RNA sequence: AUCGCUUCUCGGCCUGGCUAAGAUCAAGUGUAGUAUCUGUUCUUAUCAGUUUAAUAUCUGAUGUCCUCUCGAGGAC
């Protein structure tokens, strides 16, 4: 699932684990700074 | 590899100071270093399930140069 | 001549006349 | 010391005086302590007015003492809740 | 108070460990 | 009638603060406009927990007290567990007969002793924060062992001087995958005792 | 009148322990039960 | 040397008078509340109603058309 986070390309932070979706990736850390 | 079987250590290495040494170098999500019922010591010699594959590689190449309890920590892949 | 530890507890036939005669008494 | 039932009267309290008997007496109304006993207790009504005259504001004695909220009970001001004499229900 | 480690139970009593001897049921789970 | 974990997340600056059940709350986004503050604390977990609080360990034992410094330096429980050796030796008979003529001397060693270790030897404890929450564990992890960081014992036994023989493999690999957010200062960021990075 | 497990078991470790003659040692044990009702549960 | 028997050897190997058993005995609540053992527990099938933070709880039915004597076959 790990691997399911570096496909998504999220890193694996809270954010990244309160979602279970696929398309909760586009909120990743390259959507806000 | 999900774990990192690290030896080479003896019991003052054990495997709480194999988390701490997976704190310092790779980090270990779970142990196996089981004993016998009638000693009941933890050896060090151990599989340090570590985070992921990479993980117990890290630990196998990195971790495995400390002079952990006087002897030279060698973890390999498991 | 071998005597055994003395263990301390501080620290059956009937006559059938008997039978006879209650056999008397119910007849 | 105290009980789940028994409410007073939750009446905000006027000029008629607060009373305790013996059986009780010395304790506070409120928590039941006896540390510093401060502030005079006025029962809001006819507790004291009428049939309960010099009365027991507790259990149902002959009321012979003036019943007192302790100074712990007034450090949060429980003195100003209301009658504290227990009327049956 | 006293510790059934075999069915980890509670015990205010001493008899009540002593009653616990169910017990065998739980001690053949754990044996296992 | 309610938003998704995905819909929260878009909705919500905290996306982590959106719980599972807590968008099946009657006001989500209120409930999650409260907790995204500094100052909020979470539930205890025994709503979810079958498991009462603080009830279920049935399994273990522990020590009961240790004595602070200051009582500890006027040792009172070596002649109070001399006091009781004694008692748990006398018999009975021997109880109400030292009930019906007793004897003197409990203790008394002094009383500025006791005054000072109140008062002059007094120390304050580590009070936690406005925001603890304790739990059935809550009293364990202490590790954060910092991530890029040794032990003391990992400095004693195999001779690293406040040098650890790992340091130049370490440094060669780099960050580790483990923990990449790790610092490992002397080797690879260029860190006082057993805590050499951070 | 009574007869609990627990004062069962109390009463048989105390045989056990004291024998079979000493029974007011027994009664000393066993709350609210003389040595003839200890006797009479036991035999 | 071997084996047998005999003794000794050192180390873990069982191990307290009498008298009438010397004699005598021994007492509880009401108030609610809680815990512990102990007594019962929990798999047939999906579906919605109800229920709940959600599960649990929770009301109903648990392959079809026909032929052949719960089984089997055929355009399905
Ligand atoms: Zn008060
Ligand atoms: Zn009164
Ligand atoms: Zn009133």
């Amino acid at each position: 699932h790990a691997h399911g986070m570096r496909c998504l390309g999220i890193p694996n932070t809270a954010h990244f684990a309160n979602v279970t979706q696929i398309e909760d990736a586009v909120s990743l850390w390259a959507k806000l700074k | 590899d999900a774990t990192v079987y690290v030896g080479g250590l003896d019991e003052k290495v054990s495997e709480p100071l194999l988390w701490e040494l997976f704190l310092q170098a790779g980090p270990v999500v779970n142990t196996h270093m089981p004993k016998d019922r009638v000693t009941g010591q933890h050896q060090g010699y151990g599989f340090v399930e570590f985070l992921s594959e990479e993980d117990a590689d890290y630990a196998i190449k990195i971790m495995n140069m400390i002079k952990l309890y006087g002897k030279p920590i060698r973890v390999n892949k498991a | 001549w071998k005597i055994p530890p003395c263990i301390s507890n501080w620290k059956v036939h009937i006559n059938e006349n008997f039978a006879k005669l209650a056999e008397a008494l119910y007849i | 010391k105290h009980h789940p039932d028994l409410i007073f009267c939750r009446k905000q309290a006027g000029v008629a005086i607060g009373r305790l008997c013996e059986k009780c007496d010395g304790k506070c109304v409120i928590c039941d302590s006896y540390v510093r006993p401060c502030t005079l207790v006025r029962i809001c009504d006819e507790c004291n007015y009428g049939s309960y005259q010099g009365r027991c504001v507790i259990c149902g004695g002959p009321g012979v003492s003036d019943a007192y909220y302790c100074k712990e009970c007034t450090i949060q001001e429980k003195d100003r809740d209301g009658c504290p004499k227990i009327v049956n229900l | 108070s006293y510790e059934c480690k075999l069915c980890l139970t509670l015990h205010n009593n001493e008899g009540s460990y002593l009653a616990h001897t169910k017990h065998q049921t739980n001690l053949a789970r754990r044996a296992a | 009638n309610r938003f998704t974990v995905a819909e929260l997340k878009q909705l919500v600056a905290r996306p982590d603060v959106v719980e599972m059940h807590d968008v099946t709350a009657q006001d989500p986004k209120l409930l999650v406009h409260l907790k995204a503050t500094r100052n909020s604390v979470p539930v205890p977990r025994h709503w979810c927990f079958k498991r009462k609080y603080l009830q279920g360990k049935r399994g273990i034992e522990k020590p009961p007290f240790e004595l602070p410094d200051f009582i500890k330096r006027t040792g009172i429980q070596e002649m109070r567990e001399a006091l009781q050796e004694k008692e748990e030796q006398k018999t009975m008979k021997s109880k109400m007969r030292e009930k019906v003529r007793p004897k003197m001397g409990k203790i008394d060693i002094d009383y500025q002793k006791l005054h000072d270790a109140f008062f002059k030897w007094q120390t304050k404890p580590k009070l936690t924060i406005h925001g603890d929450l304790y739990y059935e564990g809550k009293e364990f992890e202490t590790r954060l062992k910092k991530p890029g960081d040794l032990s003391d014992e990992l400095r004693i036994s195999l001779g690293m001087p406040v040098p650890p023989p790992w340091l130049i493999a370490m440094q060669r690999y780099g960050p580790p995958p483990s923990y990449p957010n790790l610092k490992i200062p002397g080797l690879n960021s260029p860190l006082y005792g057993d805590v050499f990075g951070t | 009148g009574v007869w609990r497990n627990t004062e069962d078991e109390i009463l048989k470790a105390a045989v056990m322990k004291y024998g079979k003659n000493q029974w007011s040692r027994i009664a000393s044990l066993l709350h609210r039960k003389s040595a003839k009702q200890c006797k009479a549960r036991w035999y």
